[PDB]
């Protein structure tokens, strides 16, 4: 079931409330979710950690 | 290789990708893998075309398996390059889906493609 | 981009409502039942009450008939 | 006069027949049975009945789903060898074991039936077992067979 | 069963012989095997080959 | 909130707040794939017409329908728990239904469910060979057929002259378009019965439950001997 | 009698008549079933030989 | 129409032949001089376009090849010094839809022999596509493989190739686009 | 030797042989069905009716080797059935790689690759080689000059074997010869004015004779040593032999037999030489040589009964007149028949069953009524020819020989 899920899904997985927030309101959305916590996302910094 | 089911002969890889090419002229394709089970979840694809080329196939043989829950017809094609060739972008395109319309002015080609695939299921 | 992120997620929320509301309801079946018999007479006569049993209550609606 | 083979796991069993060879294998429509006419018809003669050990469990359904020639029928043709009798196979595929060194094969078209009945009253004077425990036998086995042939 | 024209090409592989009933009938000299050729409604007047031999230019009593 | 009974025991009707079909649990507890579960003290989980085929057969009506409380059956068309679990239900502790199917992509989830309940014992073998199952079960008392292949009647012909006791039943669906597209449903139905009716299943009743399955039917049939 | 004689001919010769929602089928016989083979399809032995005398050969 | 030459193969006459491109998949080779249709070479699929390759065999005696492409991507030649009978069928490599096929490096139609023993076999095969994808092979070794891999696939002009032209060298394409 | 009638609105569209050597001789036939029918040939019925799982069969192919069978169907499928479990018992193997139009003609290359000609114009080549990669796949598409003004159909393909082609004949008249591998055109031929229906060669290939519903039959030919080093077939010869079409061609070669059959529309056949086509003679059969008769008179009343298909006809001397006739349209097949002498009865009689009838003369008319007999009503029979008034001798179509109106003893022959 992860799987067969899109990779923009596995980016925002873990940040649902931020991301239907920003959703149902006209907003921005996250970029990190539960895959913040990487090393190579560690690694990065500034908005290529987004990237 | 052996795991890529349907894989279309000659005329209608032929056929398939002429359609892909006035689809892309039409901006009525969704090019990519993960923008191809996109409109698997949402529903607004009326074909999946998926290459037989990839060196791992099973990136790509997870598609089908939301494409036989929601009964949409899914093709393989032998080549990434001339799948990408027809989408019209630079790069090689692993799997593709044409998305839906109404007023579509190939509504016709998609429709008998889409008959032909499903033929061969 | 951001509103059609908007309408986006409103229709997805109404797919998945229409989804899983018709899967809770129960839609009254039209099918064309065909009931195979003997020689001539068995299709000439009434089919009697041989899955009816009741002509006025259990007959002509076909999700629950019954055996008394 | 006659044997048939007649497995439920590893537990094979050469039931052999309550009338002559040609009896078995000419007609076949006299058993028709409720129980007594099986129980009438029906001779445990050899049982080479395993247990549940999964290693001679997956070996004969191995041979099962193959040819037939595993060393339980090794030991049925052991067990039967009195004047190279007529035997009453399965599955035409077992074409080496039926025919390999002194018995007369049959299996064309009444075996069916006269299968029909002996699988149809396996439990009930066959073995001294009871229909939960085959059921749970065959169980065992079809997980067994399941897990080997699907990887995990 | 008259023959009014005959022809050959420049390796003696096929010859024509054009009759008076109009046909023209190619035969091939290593092993005397017919092809029959009907179009000319009268005689056969004038036949010839090409170089190639690919080619058989036939006249008669139509001017064509 | 008020549950009556159907035809077949073990097929009941959950009326109420939605009047609609239900059978009971030998799952003790839980769902297998999200069906609405309602108890009334009892645990009791709903049908769907859509997801299942025999359920679609029930909801248009099937007077002997040989799936009953007091057998065991063989399903040659599963390929996951989302029908047999409710033949489980309807069958019962008493019996033991047989789940045979070839593609071993789904066959996952139906060890997996077959796992949770005794009755459902898999088999993962293609059912046009029934001699390598020969050596797990016979003589059951109702087959089922949902094969979606060509030659659904030689299949289930093998099956029911190999596994099926005499006076037993037959359910066999049928797809139109894995047969013969471009051609009515009425004359393929036809074809396949007559071709059902050429091995020793005398056809009882077709019917072609339209609005859950587009060129559908289930015939049943007694097999003769 | 001579403008209905087919009607009650074919009325009286075919089966599987209606009973409300229902529709009750007769089965064949072995008879015919094994004597013969089933009859040819009209639409393609049609299609065929409207094809073979279709009207751009000119037949006479 | 292409112009090229073509030798009898029993004499060591030479005559020139047009070649046309015609429907089906049919190229019809006729004569220069008198006309006269000589042969035809019915690919399979959408003819698209051709071209012509040499090859010596002897002291004065060459082999004219017939190279006709498919909308697809699927390549005949076709030796026609004998009836025109096809030696190799391949697939281009990638290329969907093929509208200009080209060789060089030896003599071409546009770059010619003015004498029989300067005939040269085409080194360059550019197969020139309507994304403006231009495949190169190689055929001092891609005449043996059957699937054979392009030496590079240039991408640089990103509409319909109309135009691909080798230098007589054989050393620049010409990719060029309507 | 023999005639397998069929009933009403039964016909055949083609039928194929297979003898493995050591066995016996086995017959299967399309109708305008979804079904194959094997025949045994020693009854006269079908021994087998296979519902092929795929829409209506319009053609039927036999392997080289003869243990599988291509039956080519409307819906565009090709059907492999597997023959070789003996004589009686089909089982269906392999459903190939569908298309759209319909298949209407087949061809074998050997055992391994299956030729089909479609109605959308095309050829199509799948490959029937079982434990390969690309089994039941088709591997290639060729498509024919179409006509200009109406679809075109291709009707006849066979395969070639001495050299490596695939001769076709379709609906534009043109006859294409194939280089299998390459799957391409090597020369056609505009030979027919209208459609080439089927087309045969002979054992070597030096021949491929070809006709048509323009009904002239011509030879394509690849005889000569230069033919065969260059590969090129020349439009031989052409001959004007029958009255309306050729729907059916058939060659055989051997030692004292080397004849070329064919027939048509008109319903006469057609006995041409293989090796000697445009110079040799030529037989035209007979549209019927009765060998079974359907005729018989009556000397008292000086009248004459007569059968076609499920109807008999009776009339009388004088001029003449019809005085009775029974379109008996329970019955779906006829066969032989016979009248008693005196007039009063007659049987008539098929291989399912029989059936007697008296007859009363009243006039300038008769009265036929249906007399019952169940043994006559459940039995087989061949040949009935009346002992007496009474008693008839009835020969079953089981080798079985009552004396009605009961058993002889019948010695056994050597097989």
């Amino acid at each position: 079931s992860l799987a067969k899920s899109p990779a923009s899904t596995i980016q925002i997985l873990g940040a649902e409330k931020a991301l239907f927030r920003a959703l149902k309101t006209k907003h921005d959305t996250p970029k990190y979710g539960l895959l913040y916590h990487a090393s190579l996302v560690g690694q990065a910094t500034g908005k290529n950690k987004g990237k | 290789n052996p795991k890529a089911f349907p894989l279309a002969d000659a005329a209608l890889t032929q056929q398939i990708l002429d359609v892909v090419q006035q689809a892309a002229n039409l901006r009525q394709l969704k090019k990519g893998a993960n923008e191809a089970t996109k409109t698997l979840n949402r529903g607004i694809s009326e074909f999946i075309i998926m290459a037989a080329d990839c060196e791992p196939i099973e990136i790509l043989l997870h598609l089908p398996l939301l494409c036989e829950d929601k009964n949409v017809p899914y093709v393989f094609v032998p080549s990434r390059v001339a799948l990408g060739r027809a989408c019209g972008v630079s790069r090689p395109v692993i799997a593709a889906s044409i998305t839906t319309n109404d007023a579509s002015a190939i509504k016709t080609q998609i429709y008998a493609v889409k008959d032909k695939i499903e033929t061969l299921l | 981009t951001q509103d059609s992120n908007y309408v986006r997620t409103l229709r997805q929320i109404e797919l998945k409502k229409l989804e899983k509301g018709a899967k809770q309801l129960m839609f009254k079946s039209s099918g064309n039942h065909t009931i195979f018999v003997d020689s001539r007479e068995k299709m000439n006569e009434f089919t009697p009450e041989k899955f009816f049993n009741t002509t006025s209550e259990m007959v002509n609606r076909s999700e629950n008939r019954l055996t008394k | 006069y006659v044997l048939t083979e007649t497995s439920a796991g590893y537990a094979l069993l050469k039931a052999s027949d309550k009338k002559i060879y040609k009896s078995s294998s000419l007609i076949q429509d006299l058993d028709s049975s409720d129980k007594v006419l099986k129980e009438f018809k029906i001779a445990a003669f050899s049982k080479f009945n395993s247990a549940a050990n999964a290693l001679e469990e997956a070996n004969s359904i191995i041979e099962g789903k193959v040819s037939s020639q595993l060393e339980k029928l090794l030991e049925e043709i052991k067990k039967d060898k009195k004047s190279t009798l007529i035997v009453s196979e399965t599955k035409l595929a077992n074409a080496i074991n039926k025919l390999g060194l002194n018995f007369n094969v049959v299996s064309d078209a009444v075996t069916l039936d006269i299968y029909r009945a002996i699988k149809e009253y396996l439990p009930e004077l066959l073995p001294g077992m009871s229909d939960n425990d085959l059921s749970k036998m065959s169980l065992g086995l079809a997980h067994s067979i399941g897990r080997h042939k699907l990887k995990f | 069963r008259y023959v009014s024209s005959m022809a050959i090409d420049n390796m003696g592989q096929q010859l024509a012989v054009g009759f008076a009933s109009g046909v023209i009938s190619i035969v091939s000299l290593a092993d005397l095997q017919i092809r029959l050729l009907k179009w000319h409604i009268d005689s056969v007047l004038s036949l010839s080959f090409s170089h190639d031999g690919s080619y058989l230019l036939s006249g008669g009593w139509e001017k064509v | 909130v008020v549950i009556e009974p159907h035809r077949h025991a073990g097929v009941y009707i959950a009326r109420g707040k939605e009047d609609l079909l239900v059978t009971k649990n030998m799952a003790p507890g839980e769902s297998v794939y999200g069906e609405k579960r309602i108890s009334v003290k009892v645990e009791y989980r709903v049908w769907n017409p859509f997801r299942s085929k025999l359920a679609a057969g029930i909801m248009g009506g099937l007077d002997e329908l040989f799936i009953a409380p007091g057998k065991k059956v063989l399903y040659l068309g599963a390929a996951s728990g989302t029908s047999v679990s409710h033949v489980s239900d309807v069958v019962g502790p008493e019996g033991v239904v047989y789940a045979v199917e070839f593609s071993h992509r789904p066959g996952r989830e139906l060890i997996s469910m077959a796992k949770k309940r005794p009755n459902i014992i898999p088999i993962i073998e293609d059912a046009r060979h029934p001699q390598k199952y020969r050596m797990l079960i016979g003589m059951v008392d109702c087959v089922f057929a949902d094969v979606a292949q060509p030659d659904q009647a030689r299949i289930i012909a093998l099956n029911s002259h190999m596994f099926l006791k005499d006076q037993g039943g037959v359910v066999i669906s049928i797809k139109a378009n894995c047969i013969d597209s471009t051609v009515d449903a009425e004359t393929v139905f036809a074809r396949e019965v007559q071709k059902l009716r050429e091995e020793r299943i005398k056809p009882l009743e077709q019917l072609t439950l339209e609005p859950y399955e587009r060129d559908h039917c289930i015939v049943v049939g007694r097999y003769m001997r | 009698i001579k403008t209905k004689k087919r009607k009650t001919l074919k009325n009286l010769r075919k089966d599987s008549v209606k009973r409300g929602k229902f529709r009750v089928q007769l089965l064949s016989t072995t008879q015919d079933s094994k004597t013969l083979p089933p009859k040819k399809e009209s639409s393609i032995i049609r299609s065929k030989d409207r094809w073979l005398n279709r009207k751009a050969l000119n037949k006479g | 129409f292409k112009v090229a030459h073509l030798q009898n193969s029993q004499t060591n006459s030479v005559h020139g032949i047009v070649l046309l491109q015609g429907n089906n998949g049919w190229i019809n080779i006729l004569h220069s001089t008198s006309g006269l249709w000589l042969m035809g070479c019915k690919i399979e699929g959408v003819i698209t376009d051709f071209c012509i390759d040499y090859q010596p065999i002897s002291r004065g005696k060459f082999r004219t090849i017939l190279i006709a492409v498919n909308a697809y991507g699927e390549v005949w030649e076709f030796d026609l010094n004998k009836n025109g009978h096809v030696i190799r069928r391949w697939k281009d490599q990638g290329g969907v839809g093929i509208t200009k096929i080209q060789v060089g490096g030896g003599t071409t139609t546009t770059c010619p022999a003015l004498q029989i023993s300067k005939i040269k076999q085409n080194r360059w095969l550019a197969v020139g596509s309507e994304s403006g994808f231009v495949n190169l092979y190689d055929r001092n070794n891609a005449m043996t493989s059957s699937t054979p891999t392009p030496v590079a696939a240039l991408d640089q002009l990103t509409t319909t190739i109309s135009n691909l032209q080798f230098s007589p060298d054989g050393q620049i394409l010409c990719m060029a686009s309507r | 030797e023999m005639v397998i009638e069929g009933g009403k609105d039964r016909s055949i569209e083609g039928l194929c042989w297979s003898n493995v050597n050591g066995e016996s001789l086995r017959l299967f036939s399309i109708g305008g069905s979804t079904v194959v029918t094997e025949w045994d040939l020693a009854t006269g019925l079908p021994l087998r009716n296979y519902d092929c799982n795929s829409g209506v069969i319009w053609s039927i192919s036999i392997n080289d080797s003869q243990d599988k069978l291509s039956v080519g169907c409307d819906n565009g499928t090709v059907v492999l059935i597997d023959i070789s479990g003996g004589p009686g018992v089909l089982e269906h193997d392999t459903i190939l790689m569908r298309q759209e139009a319909r298949v209407l003609t087949l061809a074998w290359k050997k055992d391994d690759f299956v030729i089909g000609g479609c109605s959308d114009g095309r050829i199509r080549i799948w490959s029937a080689q079982k434990n390969d990669e690309n089994m039941g796949r088709l591997l290639h598409t060729m498509k024919v000059d179409k006509a200009k003004k109406e679809s075109t159909l291709v009707w006849s393909v066979i395969y070639l074997p001495r050299t490596d082609q695939i001769a076709s004949g379709d609906s534009t008249g043109s006859i294409k010869f194939w280089d299998f591998q390459f799957a391409t055109l090597n020369q056609s031929f505009k030979a027919h004015d209208a459609d080439v229906l089927c087309l045969t060669t002979d054992t070597d290939n030096n021949y491929v004779f070809s006709a048509g519903v323009d009904r002239k039959i011509f030879q394509f030919s690849q005889n000569t040593n230069k033919s065969q080093k260059n590969n090129r077939w020349v439009n031989s010869s052409n001959r004007l032999l029958h009255g309306n079409d050729i729907r059916a061609i058939c060659a055989y070669q051997s030692k004292g037999a080397d004849f070329l059959v064919s027939g048509g529309v008109e319903k006469t056949l057609v006995i041409n030489s293989l090796t000697s086509f445009s110079n040799g003679n030529y037989r035209k059969m007979p549209t019927v040589e009765p060998y079974s008769k359907n005729v018989l008179v009556n000397k008292e009343q000086r009248l004459v009964v007569s059968w076609s298909e499920s109807t008999v006809k009776i009339w009388t001397m004088g001029n003449y007149k019809l005085v009775c006739k029974l379109t008996l349209k329970d019955d779906q097949n006829i066969s032989t028949c016979s009248l008693s002498p005196d007039g009063q009865v007659l049987v008539v009689g098929r291989p399912s069953t029989t059936k007697v009838f008296h007859l009363q003369p009243v006039g300038n008319k008769l009265k036929v009524t249906k007399l019952d007999n169940d043994l006559l009503l459940r039995t087989s029979t061949k040949l009935v020819k009346f002992i007496d008034n009474s008693k008839i001798v009835i020969c079953s179509c089981e080798d079985d020989v009552f004396i009605v109106d009961q058993e002889v003893e019948l010695l056994e022959v050597t097989s």
